[PDB]
RNA sequence: CCUUCUCAAACAUUCUGUUUGGUAGUGAGUGAUACUCUUUGGAGUUAACUUGAAAUUGCCUUAAA
């Protein structure tokens, strides 16, 4: 059975999300067409919150950057609209507690504002990338003889040879190279490690785990804000700290 | 002649008058001398600088304030029926008795010496048609103000009580304990009839 | 009307004096030094249990 | 029977802001937080004034 | 007696035909659901009507939702007698402005403005006002 | 019941630890270098039946399970007498939770913050309609004739 | 430049129309008092229904006598200040009185964005809160968030809809930027909305304020700023449902249609 | 039973000044002559007031068990 309160709450929250996404869609469409006559702001800010919580306000350069998008689950009563289904299908992040690597350009950044209440972003370090690939990694390929959908593990390097090989990639560390440094084979290996499977925080419902989830749940709204405006500054967080928690 | 108002909209209507008639010299009459000790505290608190006259204050104060009202130009006082007997001032335009009077016959003599009107829902000159929308929205402001001062809680307590005690010690068929206390309390701003 | 006509006390409107008594007891305890203040209690655990 | 440090500083505040207008002094919500009468205030201030100048 | 058609009022801010059909579907197979809305802008008047295919289902829903505190205002549900059917309630969206303007030439509307302006000066003189130009 | 507690949980009486830490904060600050009266639920039977009959009660919550039943038998009808909008809620444990006690038997809500005022007034009207109107037959009818 | 003679003649005809042959002032006093100067155009802001209040610069304050003898009127004039969540943590009412009693304006109540969405979120509590106040001021940031928090009934008037005030010196909050901008909005500016249609009246207010020679200076500068910024059609001075007073009349803007 | 579009530039430093742009609102009703367009249909405006958020039908799943 579905209660009445929930069924109205879902619509009341998606009203805010449909109107919010349309609003961001309009200002980003009017920013690209150079018809900046009467809008809120014709440029892009990025907020970098670090750790006693300093909120930085820096403008986004034209430079291509490397991001590690992490799935969150938020907000509460929301059902995802068509514009969210599309972007999260393209980034293959339908599952909660799931990461992916993408390069950030002037085309990537407008799509980032749409999914910002669903994802937590940030520029990782060399150890965050390297430890993540050597700890977690999936490869969708053929099983014994018949079965196709096996996703196993990055155990070997000869599997890396058979699937990539001729692009110049021979080993798992070479995949780490083309992911950390933006190269030719990045679009080749990015869809090879499809997504990552990060474990959730706390990971229990009980005595200690409920209280620890309470402590972290109130830490969420402090370390992350929903701007909801068409000039939403993109919240960047420390991924070295976050993946220290998720590894 | 008279204005018809409920016990809720009684002091509401009075307060609506005194702000607009700040320029003029008008007279408000009460039954009790313990009712004026409330009104001449509220109106001085909400900055309508009225004058105070009752039996419970000293004679030199009663003389030196009433003298100042005679020599004034813009002033306004609050006095009872019994205390204002024999000393009437021609410098007046509205004689407005708020409570029911002591003698229903002697009040006629009080007038022809100014414009006279009464206030009666439970109970010559013309009546006055009254707009319901343009009363001042100072009731919840007074309800917050009463339960946060103590002194004005006590003066309202002995405002409401003394008024209602004088209402029961009347003689007319009209003024014989008919008015319900769920309305009369909100005149002095209460959630319960004390 | 309510059943009894009991006059409401001053203390029902004024800030509480029992609270004032407790506060001015802990004040003494801090002057004497037998209660360590909440600000310094953080500093006693920032230096210890490392 | 002397007065405490906090009581003295409280009476300092009342005198410096008002002076002698006990009606205004007791109707003040900011300094007369305990809704005390005029007689309490003039007695306590004179104790304060005798111990001072 | 009573009938399958139901009346619901005091609806929450954003409780529409989508959620009236979905929630009251759990009580059973509903026939036909509507909600009265403004035409100037597409939003609810906070009352609607829905019909069940079963009369007994209508009275069971009424028994369980007559006083239901739901996000700031309690749902009021009433059964209907034989007759009084669900008739004329249309799904009205947000109505947009349509730009019908120029068509007539500039010289036509100019002398129309001259006619209305000179008559306007000849209007004040009809009731105790004298004004130059 | 859930909607009554969604309001009543916003007025937990300040627990012994919370009161102790705050009043040491008063001491650590005020001795070295204005507040309104705070609102909480009111929870003793001597105090609730004091508050009711003085008409200082807007919602009086009464437990259905009390150790001697004779304790709280006058209370619903005294509330109907005074005009106090009462609700007999299920569980003295469930009342206990919102009040730092094991059990409470009674919980009252005298005064309220203005944010919660409209919700409280509607909680009164919902309880009047849901409880007092459905159970006008309960002043009649001897219960427990179950075969 | 508009003829000042026709403005003098207009207000004199308004004096004559107000001098014409109940115990409260329900409608009689408002129809006596309320002057409105109409401004017509071919489609003001033709497709966008934004709620910006155009702050038309005026030499002489009408808000000042509006204060002085709204003290006599039953509906009182009280100055509201909507601020942001850090401001009330920083700045009290006493500092505002310290720096604004110097000229003689009084801040009635300071209000957070929190307060409009929790305590004054009940509809009758919201309506009875705002309708009490005539001057509504709001810090630049919160202004865009305010159609939701205070609703539509707060926007149906011209009084109750807020005025965007800058309080940020290079994004950092300062008291001084508030202190001088509250002055400029109060004494040197008259707010008016811009509807998506054709007709616009400017609520100048009570006819009794600022002796008619001063009223000429008010109307003059209003036209000096509304004809320069926008191409317009017609201007009328009007007390509530009078035979209208045609003031300005243009025949060169319509040629583009 | 979720809570709401919480700031940007261009110029100027008088210890913050000017200019530019940014907001689509619960519903229902009472309402005294004016504004332009349209060609008859109200289209869109223009004071004000009523009201417990009131109401009888305008043609992703560790936010779980």
């Amino acid at each position: 059975f579905v209660r009445a309160e929930s069924i109205v709450a879902k619509t009341l929250a998606t009203s805010r999300e449909k109107e919010r996404i349309k609003r961001v869609s309009i200002l980003e469409d009017k920013k690209a067409k150079n018809e900046t006559q009467h809008i809120a702001s014709g440029k892009d800010f990025i907020l970098k919150i670090t750790e006693g919580l300093i909120r930085e306000k820096t403008t986004y350069d034209g430079k291509p950057a490397l991001l590690f998008i992490v799935r969150v689950r938020g907000p509460l009563a929301v059902n995802i609209p068509n514009k969210a289904f599309k972007i999260l299908s393209l980034l293959r992040l339908v599952e909660t507690n799931t990461g992916v690597f993408v390069k950030l350009t002037k085309n990537v950044y407008p799509l980032l504002k749409v999914i910002a209440p669903y994802v937590v972003i940030g520029k990782p370090s060399l150890s965050s990338i390297r430890s993540l690939i050597q700890k977690r990694g999936r490869i969708i390929y053929k099983g014994e003889n018949e079965a196709e959908p096996h996703e196993i593990v990055l155990n070997d390097n000869n599997i890396v040879e058979e699937q990539l090989g001729d692009h110049g990639i021979i080993c798992v560390e070479d995949i780490i190279h083309e992911i950390a440094t933006m190269g030719e084979s990045f679009s080749v290996c990015n869809f090879f490690l499809q997504p990552f499977k990060l474990n959730r925080e706390v990971s229990g419902f009980g005595s200690l785990n409920r209280l620890r989830k309470i402590k972290q749940r109130e830490a969420e709204s402090r370390t992350r804000q929903f701007s909801n405006a068409a000039t939403a500054p993109v919240i960047e967080v420390d991924i070295d700290s976050l993946l220290a928690k998720l590894n | 002649g008279y204005v018809v108002c409920d016990s809720d909209k009684r002091f509401l209507l009075l307060f609506s008058f005194l702000k607009r008639n700040q320029k003029k010299k008008i007279i408000v009459f009460l039954s009790s001398c313990n009712s004026v000790k409330y009104y001449a505290e509220l109106l001085n608190y909400i900055d309508l600088p009225v004058l105070e006259l009752h039996g419970k204050q000293k004679q030199q104060k009663r003389t030196n304030t009433f003298f100042e009202f005679c020599n004034a130009e813009r002033g306004i006082l609050i006095c009872t029926d019994v205390a204002a007997r024999g000393l009437d001032i021609p410098a007046v335009d509205w004689i407005i008795q708020f409570d029911p009077p002591d003698d229903p016959r002697d009040y006629i003599h009080r007038v022809g010496r100014g414009k006279s009107l009464m206030f009666l829902t439970p109970n010559p000159l013309n009546e006055y048609e009254f707009p319901e929308n343009k009363i001042a929205n100072v009731q919840s402001q007074l309800e917050k103000l009463i339960k946060s001062n103590y002194y004005l809680h006590q003066t309202a307590k002995d405002g409401y009580r003394s008024y209602l005690q004088a209402y029961a010690s009347h003689s007319l068929k009209t003024v014989y304990q008919i008015d319900k206390l769920d309305l009369a309390k909100v005149a002095k701003s209460y959630g319960f009839p004390v | 009307m309510p059943l009894t006509a009991v006059p409401e006390p001053k203390r029902r409107f004024v800030p509480s004096k029992n609270e004032a008594k407790r506060v001015m007891k802990i004040v003494r305890a801090i002057r004497e030094g037998r209660i360590i203040p909440p600000k310094k209690l953080k500093e006693m655990k920032e230096k210890e249990k490392i | 029977r002397s007065q405490s440090e906090r009581e003295e500083e409280w009476l300092e505040k009342l005198y410096k802001k008002h002076g002698d207008d006990y009606k205004k002094m007791f109707f003040d919500k900011k300094l007369n937080i305990y809704q005390q009468s005029e007689g309490d205030l003039k007695r306590r201030l004179l104790r304060w004034k005798k111990r001072n100048g | 007696e009573y009938s399958g058609i139901i009346y619901v009022s005091r609806l929450p801010h954003g409780f529409h035909e989508k959620e009236l059909s979905k929630y009251f579907a759990q009580f059973g197979d509903l026939k036909e659901v509507r909600l009265a809305r403004n035409k100037k802008t597409g939003n609810s008047r906070h009352y609607g009507f829905l019909e069940f295919v079963n009369k007994e289902d209508a009275m069971i829903a009424q028994e369980s939702m007559n006083n239901y505190l739901l996000m700031g205002h309690l749902l009021q549900v009433r059964v209907l007698p034989k007759g009084a059917k669900i008739e004329k309630l249309y799904k009205y969206k947000k109505r947009v402005l349509v730009e019908k303007g120029i068509t007539k030439p500039v010289k036509q509307l100019k002398d129309n403005m001259k006619q209305k302006h000179e008559e306007r000066i000849k209007k004040l003189a009809k009731s105790g006002i004298e004004f130059k130009w | 019941a859930a909607e009554t507690f969604k309001l009543f949980n916003k007025y937990r009486p300040e627990t012994a630890a919370e009161k102790k830490e705050r009043l040491t904060k008063e001491a650590a600050a005020v001795a070295e270098g204005a507040s309104p009266k705070p609102y909480a639920v009111k929870y003793g039977l001597n105090h609730v039946v004091a508050l009711i009959e003085n008409k200082k009660a807007k919602l009086v919550l009464i437990a259905n399970d009390v150790d001697p039943i004779e304790l709280v038998v006058f209370l619903p009808a005294l509330c109907k007498k005074m005009g106090v909008p009462y609700a007999i809620v299920k569980g003295k444990a469930r009342l206990g939770t919102l009040v730092n006690q094991k059990t409470s038997a009674v919980a009252a809500l005298t005064e309220v913050r203005a944010e919660d005022e409209a919700a409280l007034a509607k909680l009164v009207s919902t309880i009047d309609a849901n409880f007092a109107d459905k159970y006008d037959e309960v002043k009649k009818h001897w219960g427990g004739g179950i075969l | 430049a508009i003829p000042r003679e026709r403005v003098i003649k207009a207000v004199n005809e308004l004096i004559k129309f107000t001098s014409k042959p109940l115990l409260e002032d329900d409608e009689e006093e408002l129809k006596k008092d309320l002057q409105l100067i109409v401004v017509n155009n071919k489609s003001f802001t033709g497709t966008s229904k934004s709620f910006k209040l155009k702050l038309l610069n005026v030499k002489h304050s009408f808000y000042k006598p509006w204060k002085e003898a709204s003290a006599t009127a039953v509906k009182d004039f009280k100055v509201l200040l909507i601020l942001k969540d850090s401001d009330i943590k920083k700045v009290s009412e006493d500092d505002l009185f310290d720096q604004l009693d110097s000229e003689g304006i009084k801040v009635d109540e300071i209000i957070c964005g929190k307060d409009l969405k929790t305590v004054y979120k009940a509809y009758e509590a919201r309506n009875a809160f705002i309708s009490q106040f005539s001057l509504i001021l709001a810090d630049d940031s919160i202004v865009t968030s305010l159609p939701k928090l205070m609703g539509g009934k707060a926007y149906n008037k011209v009084e109750t809809t807020p005025i965007s005030i800058r309080t940020h010196a290079n994004k950092e909050f300062s008291l001084t930027t508030l202190t001088n901008n509250i002055k400029k909005v109060y004494m040197n500016q008259l707010p008016v909305k811009l509807p998506r249609g054709t007709t616009l009246n400017v609520h100048l207010g009570n006819l009794e304020w600022l002796r008619p020679e001063e009223f000429v200076d008010n109307v003059e500068l209003i036209s000096e700023q509304l004809i320069k910024a926008y191409q317009i059609r017609s201007i009328f001075i009007k007390t509530n449902r009078s035979p209208v007073l045609p003031l300005y009349y243009n025949q060169d803007v319509l040629d583009e249609l």
